[PDB]
């Protein structure tokens, strides 16, 4: 029950309503995320949600989400109880303004401070963050999801309001909904609770792929955190699912589990010939019209980084010659069931839904998504691999123990022989 | 390669007189470039002297069939052993010379 429902006004609830979900929950979601910033007022709209989600609740769970591109606060609660989260988040947008202008914001940047930070301790969100902004330097779509530190003391209530008014608008906003409801009641909610102005949809802030390096080589952690990665296809491009295929050709790996000898990609037996890396993941992180496809590493030995990097990007190199037929296989049905792993949580569809919505305008459900990468062929995944990989510009993001990750010119290299 | 081994022990100095452990680069392909760019410059100038002017660094007198009873009037080495050469000219004695 995908069916969409415009209100009297241009905003659009999408409910992916479905019997047997173990819970339900609804969000309201306008597409503002640190791409609709910029460095001077960076991490207002996590700031502004924070707030928002930070509002008393009937019960229900209100949770901030928060991305590069769309930003929205979502209420979980029980099937029976979807309506009153409804009316809920309704009550929440009407007053949005009228709540932070007389919120103190203080508690709120110490959290959303303590957020960022903890982002930055995290290595595997320090590099991926870092490796975002550099593939995308110079433009909006670099500045950090959460905000930086130094950025959110400076915010105030007058940044989010003017932040609030220019997206939290009818035609920058989408409602998101999924569990076992029906949908018109909660549409019949929303519509009699929801009150906010209109606007335009302020147009997406450009940004483009720079291949680039940012080391931040720490010593003392006691492993090596990598990720390289290209300008991978993002949302809307016709390849995005062939992304994330010929992402999982090369699939995870993490050398202390069970399945890591008895693994089928070829780079996992490769590594574990020396022990180079303890783990590694690969992904197809897509954007509204940007996309990173890539990995991430971490590496416990001083002296098999350049190893590591060396036989990975050889391996990225198998996309465009000699890619097996069992490779695409496997890598079609560890997609397919990755892609419906993601949508089982009725939080994780309502998130999904909402950006999707805003992002692409139309959502594909799982039956159209499995027709599509059912019909990948070989060659395709081929065409595909010298279009976005193949002598490519990478970018590469580090951290600890990085001495021994050679330069740029000598990964990048590898990158075509 | 003896020399080369006694290089590779502790590395190559750096013009700044520091250690160059902050910052290390592998040869290739930066110095390998580096070092091809001034083995075609040598290469030119050494072209330049082979073909269009050889003999300017030589002696003359190394064309002369050499013969013991006849000395000529300037007993002088190549130029690159012309400093040491002045020296041994210098003191007075053989042996200290
Ligand atoms: C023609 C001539 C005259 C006087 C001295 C020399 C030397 C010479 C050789 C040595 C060494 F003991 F090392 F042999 C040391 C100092 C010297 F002055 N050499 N020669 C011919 C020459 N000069 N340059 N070359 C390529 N050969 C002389």
């Amino acid at each position: 029950g995908v069916k969409y429902t415009t209100l009297s006004n241009g905003v659009t609830v999408a409910t992916e309503t479905n019997p047997a979900a173990k819970t339900s929950s609804v969000g309201l979601f306008f597409g503002a995320g640190s791409r609709s910033e910029h460095s001077h007022s960076n991490g207002i709209s996590a700031l502004t949600t924070n707030v928002l989600a930070s509002q008393s609740a009937k019960g229900s769970l209100l949770t901030a989400k928060n991305d590069r591109e769309f930003n929205g606060i979502i209420a979980q609660t029980t099937n029976d109880n979807i309506t009153e989260a409804g009316k809920l988040i309704a009550s929440i947008a009407s007053n949005a303004v009228d709540i932070v202008e007389k919120t103190d914001l203080t508690k709120h940047k110490q959290y959303l401070s303590a957020q960022a930070s903890a982002v930055e301790a995290d290595p595997k969100s320090k590099v991926l963050s870092h490796l975002y902004s550099s593939a995308f330097q110079g433009y909006s779509l670099a500045l950090p999801t959460l905000g930086t530190t130094e950025s959110v003391e400076n915010l105030e209530n007058q940044d989010s309001l003017r932040h609030l008014a220019k997206h939290l608008v009818n035609n920058n906003t989408v409602i998101a909904a999924s569990g076992n409801f029906d949908h018109d009641k909660l549409a019949d909610a929303i519509e009699a609770n929801l009150k906010i102005a209109e606007g335009v949809k302020p147009e997406i802030k450009p940004a483009s792929f720079l291949g680039s390096e940012v080391r931040m080589r720490d010593d003392t952690l006691p492993k090596a955190y990598i990720s390289i990665a290209v300008h991978g296809e993002g949302l809307n491009s016709p390849n995005y699912y062939l992304a994330k295929v010929a992402a999982a050709i090369y699939g995870d790996f993490y050398l202390h589990s069970t399945i890591a000898k008895f693994t089928s990609p070829k780079l996992a037996s490769i590594v574990q010939e020396y022990n180079i890396v303890e783990s590694y993941n690969h992904y197809s992180k897509s954007f509204s019209d940007t996309g990173i496809w890539g990995y991430y590493a971490e590496i416990a030995d001083k002296f098999t980084v350049d190893d590591f990097t060396h036989f990975s990007l050889k391996e990225w190199n198998r996309l465009s010659i000699s890619i097996s037929e069992a490779e695409v296989a496997r890598a079609k049905a560890q997609v397919k069931t990755a892609l419906a792993k993601e949508l089982a949580n009725s939080f994780a569809v309502t998130s999904d839904i909402a950006e999707k919505v805003l992002l692409v305008g139309h959502r594909q459900s799982l039956r159209e998504a499995f027709e599509k990468i059912d019909a990948i062929k070989v060659n395709d995944v081929k065409e595909w691999g010298k279009s976005k990989v193949w002598d490519r510009d990478i970018v590469i993001s580090g951290t600890g123990l990085i001495e021994d990750l050679l330069d740029y010119n000598r990964n990048r290299n590898e990158m075509a022989m | 390669c003896m020399h080369l081994m006694a290089l590779h022990v502790h590395g190559s100095s750096n013009p700044v007189g520091i250690t160059g452990n902050i910052d290390r680069l592998p040869m290739h392909p930066y110095f390998i470039f580096k070092d091809l760019i001034t083995v075609f410059v040598f290469l030119l100038i050494f072209s330049l002297f082979v073909f269009y002017s050889p003999n300017t660094l030589g002696h003359p007198d190394n064309y002369i069939p050499g013969n013991p009873m006849v000395t000529p009037p300037s007993i002088v080495p190549e130029w690159y052993l012309l400093p040491f050469y002045a020296i041994l000219r210098s003191i007075p004695d053989k042996l200290g010379g």
